[PDB]
């Protein structure tokens, strides 16, 4: 019981855990250099995130080329994630970057590209063409996350409106709109959104963070766009509105992982609700054995300060306790004055949380929910974690070439590293968002074909030993596939490490 | 992982003073720990002895402790922005003649047990003649 584990904690005793959670970093102005990426990678970054709501394909080619190079230099497998622009009434590029509005002020609202960047306190530009035809005089236009609100007074022109400012506010370039009436019929992939995805498939990104995913059929839309050149790339639905939360079950089923965009949620639902929404979404993701990421508002105030707030830290800790596979920094790492320090604060938070959770309870929970008869595949990975616990194993070594196996083995939340020995690089890269896994590449072209699966097991065990996991007389847990199976691993082996 | 670099030893006059300096590099990338996350201890090894505690400092300097022999005479402080620990030794005596090491523990709190620290400097000679 956690209760026992809690009363057994000492703040003074060092912690021993090998970090199980994974840290996702956003690249931007202050971390795009190869030397900076190398510092991100040394400090714990598992996936670099390309936020495409910003920058040209040239800025984003620089990031791809630079993380690959930094990665190479380090000999690591770092994921690359293309976060989409998303459907989003968006508006900014203000004249002088900004404008401030007082209550009572009248301000034009135009869909004319002529003022798309000469946006002033008096005339600015809203990306939605159908605004005059979808918002009537009287209703409200939520500008910059339900903060600045405007009352429509007249359709002043064919595509311009004259609006009444309710509350004061300071609008910076590119602020999102949240028209309170639905029937905006917003697409799943804007025309840019598409074009940004071929560029991602064309450059070999490992995962898409599809943005403003509301229904499962959208997660299908994203997929189809990725094409067959990209049939094998991960789609991570971004749950950021009440509709996502509403259909979280069929979104989970049709996606490959889920990201909880906490702040974006909190525009529409209360804070105290958002808390629950995260417990809920994360746990459903645990049970489905799919990767779940916490998103917005992580260690926010360490974007300008050398340390975050105690509350923000119990916030990250909670996302871990709650069952998150990864935490994602954004802006802390992308525009910030301390990227390597924030990423190293995140490592220390995970280990301390990890150290603070009972090792077994998640296993027992996820096990006691499984229906019986289990399938072979499920049982194999279940019994692995189970054996490992029972014999006190120091590492699970699975040989999986897509990695489905490692995600199953991690779904039981063992208390030791999972070492995945894969013959695919993509798999090395994509596994970065799954708890406790650490991939190891078996270059078949370089070496034998390893049909006896012996070289690969040495590979994994050599690593386990050099990485400090396992040492002479430790018991390890090998999960591979028999020579007589269609796909999947069905064989498991309990070895002892020999000096 | 983290390396410590000593400096500041030498010969001093009975009643004189020195300032020992310890400069830190690297990181324990595995733990996300750096010099600034770790407590620091100062230990001295007198001729033919083992290596006893002198004083210690918490991660952010908020707590320090000293062996009674150096209380009122020695002061530990640290500048985490420069990655440095200081030992200020005043009214030095012949009995303080020893080799002094700084050591960094992978904990926010310090200890007086040498075996509880994770990385050390090479150590510096301090000799006080009268």
């Amino acid at each position: 019981s956690q209760l026992q584990h809690n009363i057994g904690l000492s703040i003074f005793e060092p912690v021993a855990k090998h970090r199980a959670n994974r840290i996702i970093c956003t690249i931007g102005p202050s971390t795009q250099s190869v030397e900076a990426l190398k510092g991100l990678m040394k400090s714990g970054m598992s996936v670099a995130r390309m936020n495409f709501s910003h920058g040209s394909y040239e800025y984003h080619q620089t990031t791809i080329n630079n993380v690959r190079a930094a990665a190479a230099e380090l000999g690591l497998h770092i994921g690359i994630a293309l976060d989409t622009k998303g459907p989003e009434i968006r508006t900014g590029l203000f004249k002088d970057g900004e404008a401030t509005y007082a209550p009572g002020d009248t301000v034009l609202v135009t869909t004319d590209p002529a003022f798309e960047k000469i946006g002033t306190k008096e005339k600015f530009y809203v990306d939605y063409p159908q605004l005059p035809n979808v918002v009537r005089p009287g209703g409200l236009i939520y500008v910059d996350d339900g903060v600045l609100t405007l009352r429509v007074l007249s359709k002043e022109d064919d595509c311009t409106l004259k609006c009444h400012v309710n509350n004061h506010h300071r609008l910076t370039d590119r602020k999102g709109i949240n028209l309170p009436g639905c029937e905006v019929d917003l697409p799943a992939v804007s025309e840019k959104d598409r074009k940004d995805l071929q560029f991602g498939v064309e450059q070999g990104v490992d995962m898409i963070f599809a943005s403003f995913i509301r229904t499962a059929d959208q997660v299908r839309e994203v997929r189809a766009a990725l094409g067959e050149k990209g049939k094998d790339t991960l789609i991570i639905s971004k749950i950021e509105n009440h509709q996502g939360v509403q259909n979280i079950d069929a979104i989970i089923e049709a996606s490959d992982g889920i990201m909880v965009a906490r702040g974006d949620l909190g525009v529409e639902i209360p804070a105290e609700k958002v808390v629950v929404a995260q417990m809920c979404i994360i746990s459903k993701c645990n049970v489905a054995g799919k990767p779940v990421i916490c998103a917005t508002q992580m260690l926010e105030s360490m974007t300008t300060n050398p340390r975050p707030t105690r509350a923000e830290v119990t916030d990250v800790a909670n996302a871990v306790f709650n069952g998150a596979d990864c935490v994602m920094l954004s802006g802390e790492t992308a525009k910030g004055k301390y990227p390597n320090e924030v990423v190293q604060y995140m490592v220390r938070i995970c280990i301390e949380a990890q150290s603070a959770t009972h090792d077994s309870v998640m296993f027992n929970s996820i096990k006691n929910l499984q229906k019986i008869p289990m399938s072979p595949e499920e049982a194999v990975c279940s019994s692995a974690v189970s054996s490992a616990f029972e014999v006190q194993a120091k590492a699970i070594l699975v040989l999986s070439n897509t990695g489905r196996s490692a995600r199953l083995i991690s779904k039981y939340r063992p208390n030791c590293p999972i070492i995945c020995a894969t013959t695919r690089l993509l798999t090395c890269r994509q596994l970065n968002v799954t708890r406790s896994v650490e991939s190891v590449y078996y270059d078949v072209d370089a070496h034998g074909e390893d049909n006896d699966r012996e070289k690969r097991v040495q590979l994994g065990v050599d690593w386990a030993k050099t990485k400090g996991y396992v040492s002479a007389g430790d018991v390890m847990v090998i999960v591979h596939a028999d020579h007589s199976v269609k796909g999947y691993p069905n064989q498991t082996r309990l070895v002892r490490v020999r000096e | 992982q983290v390396q410590l670099q000593e400096s500041g030893g030498g010969l001093v006059q009975s009643g004189g003073s020195l300032k020992l300096s310890c400069a830190a590099s690297g990181s324990n990338f595995s733990s996300g720990r750096t010099f600034s996350t770790d407590a620091i201890g100062w230990f001295r090894q007198a001729p033919g002895k083992e290596r006893e505690f002198v004083g210690g400092i918490s991660w952010n300097g908020g707590i320090t402790d000293y062996v009674d022999s150096v209380k009122g005479r020695f002061t530990i402080s640290r500048d985490n922005a420069k990655n440095t620990v200081y030992l200020q030794m005043n009214s030095l005596q012949p009995e303080d003649t020893a080799v002094y090491y700084c050591a960094g523990r992978d904990s926010w709190y310090f200890s007086k047990v040498p075996d509880e620290y994770r990385y050390w400097g090479q150590g510096t000679q301090v000799t006080v003649s009268s």
